[PDB]
């Protein structure tokens, strides 16, 4: 659901859509081993629509 | 001008990619750039060191050593060879007294 900017290392501020945040959560779940779960984890987001 | 060279070794010496406004590249050239400004000072220094090279202000000491005041918009190079002339001046005779007058 959640939508927000991401402030990229280069200096760009990405205000962008939610499916970029689906992006971050696959990015987190894939390094994650198996059996665990993203539930309270950080998605080091700067900030939330 | 070896103010990179002597500088703590952890430190950057280039502005890193990551960021074209890096602060630490910024303040590091900025004293680089008074370091080799002051080198470039100094070694243009020696110039006034010498009766030869010497210009305005040290010059006018070089006269004031020698007895010979700078005249009104006199340049350096005629008034330093009007010092020379006066070291060297011939006296007591015929010739010397033409060449006075």
């Amino acid at each position: 659901a959640n939508s927000g900017t991401f402030v990229m290392d280069d200096g760009r501020k990405n205000h962008v859509p939610a499916y970029m945040v689906a992006v971050a959560l696959g990015g987190l779940a894939s390094g994650l081993e198996i059996g665990e779960s993203i539930t309270f984890k950080p998605l080091r987001v700067s900030s939330l629509d | 001008a070896n103010f990179l060279k002597n500088l703590h070794p952890l430190l950057r010496r280039d502005r890193n990619k990551k960021d074209n406004q890096d602060p630490n590249f910024a303040l590091i050239d900025a004293l680089n750039e008074e370091m080799n400004q002051v080198e470039k000072d100094a070694i243009e220094s020696k110039l006034q060191s010498s009766l030869k090279t010497s210009t305005s202000e040290y010059l006018d000491k070089f006269g004031d050593w020698f007895g010979v005041y700078r005249k009104t918009d006199e340049k350096d190079d005629v008034y330093r060879a009007r010092i020379i002339k006066y070291l060297l001046l011939k006296r007591g005779t015929n010739n010397a007294i033409i060449d006075a007058i």
